[PDB]
RNA sequence: CUCCAAUAGCGUAUAUUAUGUUGCAGUUAAAAAGCUCGUAGUUGAACUUUGGGCCCGGUUGGCCGGUCGGAUUUCCAACGGGGCCUUUCCUUCUGGCUAACCUUGAGUCCUUGUGGCUCUUGGCGAACCAGGACUUUUACUUUGAAAAAAUUAGAGUGUUCAAAGCAGGCGUAUUGCUCGAAUAUAUUAGCAUGGAAUAAUAGAAUAGGACGUUUGGUUCUAUUUUGUUGG
RNA sequence: UAUCUGGUUGAUCCUGCCAGUAGUCAUAUGCUUGUCUCAAAGAUUAAGCCAUGCAUGUCUAAGUAUAAGCAAUUUAUACAGUGAAACUGCGAAUGGCUCAUUAAAUCAGUUAUCGUUUAUUUGAUAGUUCCUUUACUACAUGGUAUAACUGUGGUAAUUCUAGAGCUAAUACAUGCUUAAAAUCUCGACCCUUUGGAAGAGAUGUAUUUAUUAGAUAAAAAAUCAAUGUCUUCGGACUCUUUGAUGAUUCAUAAUAACUUUUCGAAUCGCAUGGCCUUGUGCUGGCGAUGGUUCAUUCAAAUUUCUGCCCUAUCAACUUUCGAUGGUAGGAUAGUGGCCUACCAUGGUUUCAACGGGUAACGGGGAAUAAGGGUUCGAUUCCGGAGAGGGAGCCUGAGAAACGGCUACCACAUCCAAGG
């Protein structure tokens, strides 16, 4: 309104965040980075709401002003810093390494993963395009661009990237039969195989995923990520594993739960 | 509710004075106190019944002439 | 600038201040289990119409639909935890009885002189607010 | 319409860094360029083989067809190498619980590969701006 | 002050409208170079971003080039002479793009005979080897000989000198010459 | 002085609240124009694949209940669904998933078994890939995606109850384990999709029509092969 | 309009009528008012006026310290801890407040950018820079001209400033170093060939124009050009690379030039390693800051389709002075009558245009409700617009900004009457 805002008033922020109205008046706002806005989360509704490691927005700082926390390996130190799907977060002291995946309530889970997989993160591309010099390039999901991929890599194809390195280590395409993760829209976190796809020359492709207890359902293009083959994921999910409970199941799951 | 009364009209002249242009314009189209106006009213009917009296007068004197 | 705390009043007047037989019942009710203003007896009222309500919308579902059985077994389920309910009449019928007393009988006050430990209702209600 | 004579106006016309050469004599004498306007339409013969010029035709110019496709009746022909068609729907009431005709005139550009007349239902798509009230190129001609 | 906006403007129906917000930054429209020829000088516009402009005004040379033989020489404009939008810019000479110009037929002409060795109008071997190598192609026009033999060439302008303060162009040749000899001619 | 009502609340004034789509009234007490013609508007008769035959099984209901309170096997009852065949384009072609067993070489676990299936020697054009080549257009109606959060309904949860809040619970409480933050709604437009009743629309009357291994050329576009790029 | 009370006569019944009888939830007001949890604060259609205070500034090891500032005492005689002032950088364009204007306008859902700008963040990215590239030109590193500070002052007065003397930079202004090839152009040569030949020049990036490539639907000859690998000297053309989208004159590459020549690190902190020929020789680590272009991100600006209250006793409107369109230019970040010149006569309208009224910011939403509906929404979230009224504009990525500037209308403060 004459310049970027820089304020979000809680109440407008992303609601996978849960964050609890009447504990102020503002929310963190992400600053500009790798994801996008409504479909990050900072690291400090990670550090202080989800882990419960720090108690302030204050603690997080003295926390990533120390040089502890590192997202995909490299250090990061700007407290509200966009991580998104598909990172790496690395606390060297805990030895732990989570990796921010979804679960089907759509939130963000705290899914541990051991060491070597932390080493590596998968990346849609996005685009494929001759630079300059003529060198082509790729565009994953999280902004990253690079030169000389193996020209067998179109829009839609899942790379699989070594953090340290930076370069492509492997690939997978995109056809049926590919096993496929949901981030977008109202399945936001569900995990099927692909089945069919529908062409729409002018907009907005759409793809029949079904998951492993045979429910079928459609999504754009835009919200489908491929991970893997049939069986076989890259990733490791998160528990629940993408299934979709509904609701009578879900209570008689936690009722017969009962164990104390 | 454009052309409204303001509380004070002194201290807004730079807008009338648009809205005077706006009115000119939207409604060249067909151009192409109320005591004030009682008053108007019966002055000029008072000046015509003072006429009208008058002519009366001078009718009845030639009139007298021709008996 | 902040989120609302949102709430909501408990109670509502009824249709007409007199209708002999709802002075005489509130008189009734409030006599016998020591109360202090209509506004005990209106909010209990409240409760037992959006508890009948809900009910009654329901049962205008059919048999195997989720919603209805769904919503069905937690109403049932609350209502026989807190006692208003029985233990074997647990089908989603039996709420459209339940009379205002069933609820002024799970009170605490009168639950205490139930106990015995009270020696009456009004003995009660000062035994319970004395700490 | 562009109403061959095509050299008519007060600039040459041509399309832009579309160079024939001087220095070589074949016999086909106009180099020419046509793009296809993608969607399935088809680019017409006779912007293929023509002669006319214009620069806001989609197979032969420099616009370009993306967004909303939509049909109507042409209703008048009367500006240069535009027309205005017309658009019906029938709006629902929903306290009445009934409908009423309602209708939008649209100009749209005509490019001269086209021959339209009154009456007749016509397809076209959407371009950018191409001048004031005109959004929108006629890209297939039906009836 | 001059604004690009179209809130201005009588509705498509003839209506009328008012105004609903100020005038913006992002709307304004600079004034005009009306750039003459003559002893170079250039005012430098800070547009939106940052973003230079280079509003020129007084230039007398250009890059033209000669798109059949495939060179361009830096040359130097010496008048108007037909403009199509508005006959007044012939009058005060002022480069506009389109503006059909005459410039200078030297560096044309030496460069010609240079490559070919023709001497456009009416020994170190290898030199001799080359324009021997290329013969064939040693064949103008008609018409763009007689020019030559005049002094100057007619070009066109295709450059806009008020938005990047170079006024390069092209020379006219084939049937956009015939055009614009017949308009110029018939004229006068 | 005696009652009555509401009660940490109670009164008074002013307003306002409990036109007709559903759903009003017009001889005699609101209101049918004096009369006919008439453009916009609303509205408009019937008719075009009906009917049969075969197979497949869903989801109920009954006989059932094998079980340590439902896992389900034989039948017919209805209810929805699909595929063939009955003159029934089911868009045409391009080398391919050859789709599919119309294709075939041998074998059989098991109630006597058309009650039950592993591998292949010309194959099947529709598996839709991508590709061409084109196709009457709507209204309606199902289903999907969409329509921020808070608000609304609503699941869980002893904020001591409650309004709320989205917290919490449980242990070896001496260095630690775990459940949550569901779900629905949202009407018109746009997008995608099954349906083909109802209501429009359009094709062959000067046949300027349709298919065709036909045979006149007029033409133009340029794949390949004549070194190679031009002709 | 139910319920309840009463009146309708000489009474009593039964009908009927009449009067009184109801939650509203909005404004104003009265009497009362102890405890716990909770949280609100508009209004004269006056978007009328404002005393005083405050609300926007900022420093790390890491741009500039000789404060004639403070503390030392530990290796610090260029400096070295801390550190006012001032230069530089960044921010002040967010937030907060209000609802005056605005009736296809805003806004709501839905599109588009193959029609554009983008500080920052994140990921990539830069061996080419002067020269006939040898008689040198700082690269162990170039030049002024100011602040604060000192000093002399003006005026009643203000966050007013003049004149003289110093000195800095990531301020400002300049300006070097390096691979190896390959490539074309001009070519001294000699010896005539069917021609080859030393050398010299250009090669990064950005800008501006002209041109070329960016293919693809399946046979073979005759034809010359011309012999290009092999020459098996005849000729076989044998093997021939090329991304994306629905779609492009796209991405990208190439040729000829152009430019008041853009960028291609003279900057800063901690460490002190290897070397080995011991020279203050050669290399070398973790960071900070800056930089070109491309992509991403936070955004912006335009934009597609449908949807507004009352009014016909408002029926024709727009078009001189842009109204609808065509061509060319100018302007803009970019499309566009956005403006200019010329030309055409179009555009909307009983399916209600145009013109009035609005105690009209739009939406999420609130209330009553059996429903259909009807009413309310300045007001906790989003979108717009405004900062007494009108008009301009500066700096910046971003403003037509008002806790920025400039003039005018209206108010109004100080005065030594000049400001
Ligand atoms: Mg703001
Ligand atoms: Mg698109
Ligand atoms: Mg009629
Ligand atoms: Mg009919
Ligand atoms: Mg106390
Ligand atoms: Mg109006
Ligand atoms: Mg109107
Ligand atoms: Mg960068
Ligand atoms: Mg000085
Ligand atoms: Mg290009
Ligand atoms: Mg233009
Ligand atoms: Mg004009
Ligand atoms: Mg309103
Ligand atoms: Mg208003
Ligand atoms: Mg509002
Ligand atoms: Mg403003
Ligand atoms: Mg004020
Ligand atoms: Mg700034
Ligand atoms: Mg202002
Ligand atoms: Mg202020
Ligand atoms: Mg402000």
């Amino acid at each position: 309104a004459r310049g970027p805002k820089k304020h979000l008033k809680r109440l407008a922020a992303p609601h996978h965040w849960l964050l609890d109205k009447l504990s102020g008046c503002y929310a963190p706002r992400p600053s500009a980075g790798p994801h996008k806005l409504r479909e990050s989360l900072p690291l400090i509704v990670f550090l202080r709401n989800r882990l419960k490691y720090a108690l302030n927005g204050r603690e997080v700082k003295a926390i990533l002003m120390q040089r502890h926390v590192k997202v995909d390996g490299k250090v990061r130190t700007d407290t509200t810093y966009p991580a998104g799907f598909m990172d790496v977060i690395t606390l060297d002291a805990t030895n732990e390494n989570f990796r921010l995946v979804y679960d089907v309530k759509g939130r963000f889970a705290v899914h541990r993963i051991t060491d070597e997989e932390a080493s590596y993160k998968l990346g849609k591309v996005k685009k494929v395009q001759l630079g300059k010099k003529g060198v082509p390039y790729v565009v994953t999901h999280d902004g990253r661009t690079i030169r000389y991929p193996d020209p067998n890599i179109k829009v839609n194809d899942t790379v699989k990237i070594d953090l340290a390195s930076g370069k492509i280590t492997d690939f997978i395409k995109f056809d049926a039969g590919k096993l496929v993760y949901v981030t977008g829209g109202r399945n936001l976190g569900r995990i099927g195989t692909i089945v069919h796809k529908e062409r729409h020359d002018g907009g907005f492709d759409l793809v029949h995923i079904k998951d492993s207890l045979d429910n079928t359902f459609v999504t754009r293009l835009n919200n489908v990520f491929v991970i893997g083959e049939q069986g076989k994921p890259y990733i490791s999910l998160p528990k629940g594993k993408g299934i979709k409970l509904s609701i009578a199941e879900e209570r008689d799951r936690r009722r017969a739960q009962q164990g104390l | 509710g454009t052309y409204r009364k303001r509380f004070n009209e002194k201290a807004r002249s730079g807008h009338m004075a648009k809205l005077k242009e706006l009115k000119r314009i939207r409604n060249k189209q067909f151009t192409r106190s109320k005591v004030s106006r009682l008053k108007k009213k019966r002055l000029d009917k008072f000046i015509e019944h003072q006429l009208k009296r008058e002519e009366r007068k001078t009718i009845i004197g030639k009139l007298q002439d021709y008996k | 600038p902040r989120a609302p705390r949102t709430y909501s009043k408990t109670y509502s007047t009824p249709k007409r201040p007199y209708e002999s037989s709802r002075l005489d019942a509130e008189l009734k009710l409030a006599g016998e289990f020591g109360l202090k203003n209509k506004k005990e007896i209106y909010r209990i009222s409240f409760q037992l119409s959006k508890i009948r309500r809900a009910a009654r919308d329901l049962l205008t579902r059919d048999e195997k639909d989720p919603k209805r059985l769904f919503e069905g077994n937690a109403l049932i389920r609350r209502l026989v935890r807190v006692g208003v309910l029985s233990e074997d009449k647990k089908k989603l019928d039996y709420v459209l009885a339940l009379k205002v007393e069933d609820f002024l009988e799970r009170r605490l006050q009168t639950q205490v002189y139930k106990l015995g430990l009270a020696k009456s209702v009004h003995h009660a209600r000062v035994l319970i607010t004395q700490r | 319409s562009t109403e061959l004579t095509v050299q008519s106006e007060r600039a040459f016309q041509k399309q832009p860094h579309i160079f024939n050469n001087p220095k070589v004599k074949t016999s086909k004498r106009t180099k020419r360029w046509y793009k296809n306007a993608g969607l399935g339409f088809k680019t017409p013969k006779t912007a293929i083989e023509g002669s006319y010029i214009d620069k806001k035709c989609p197979f032969t110019g420099l616009v370009s067809i993306r967004g909303k496709i939509l049909t109507g009746t042409v209703v008048s022909t009367k500006m240069h190498r535009t027309i205005v068609i017309r658009r019906a729907y029938l709006h629902y009431i929903p306290k009445y619980n009934r409908y009423e005709k309602r209708h939008k005139n649209v100009p749209v550009h005509v490019s001269p590969a086209f021959r339209v007349q009154v009456g007749d239902i016509v397809t076209v798509g959407q371009c950018r701006p191409i001048s004031k009230t005109v959004r929108f190129n006629v890209v297939k001609v039906s009836a | 002050g001059i604004s690009r906006d179209s809130r201005h403007k009588r509705s498509a129906t003839g209506a009328k409208r008012a105004q609903f917000r100020k005038k913006r930054k992002f709307e304004l429209g600079r004034q005009p170079a009306n750039t003459k020829i003559g002893a170079k000088r250039i005012h430098s516009v800070r547009t939106r971003g940052g973003n230079k402009k280079y509003r020129a005004l007084r230039i007398e040379t250009g890059n033209f080039s000669w798109a059949s033989e495939g060179i361009s020489k830096k040359t130097r404009i010496a008048g108007v002479v037909y403009h199509p939008s508005n006959n007044e810019l012939v009058r005060t000479n002022t480069l506009t793009k389109a503006a059909i110009v005459q410039i200078d037929a030297t560096p044309f002409r030496q460069w010609f005979e240079a490559h070919y060795g023709q001497t456009l109008g009416k020994k170190s071997k290898n030199a001799e080897r080359k324009w021997a190598a290329r013969a064939a192609s040693a064949k103008i026009e008609s018409s763009v000989e007689s020019q030559f033999s005049a002094g100057r060439l007619y070009a066109c302008i295709s450059s806009r000198p008020g938005q990047s303060g170079r006024c390069d162009g092209y020379i006219l040749e084939g049937e956009e010459l015939a055009f614009y000899l017949r308009r110029l001619t018939a004229k006068k």
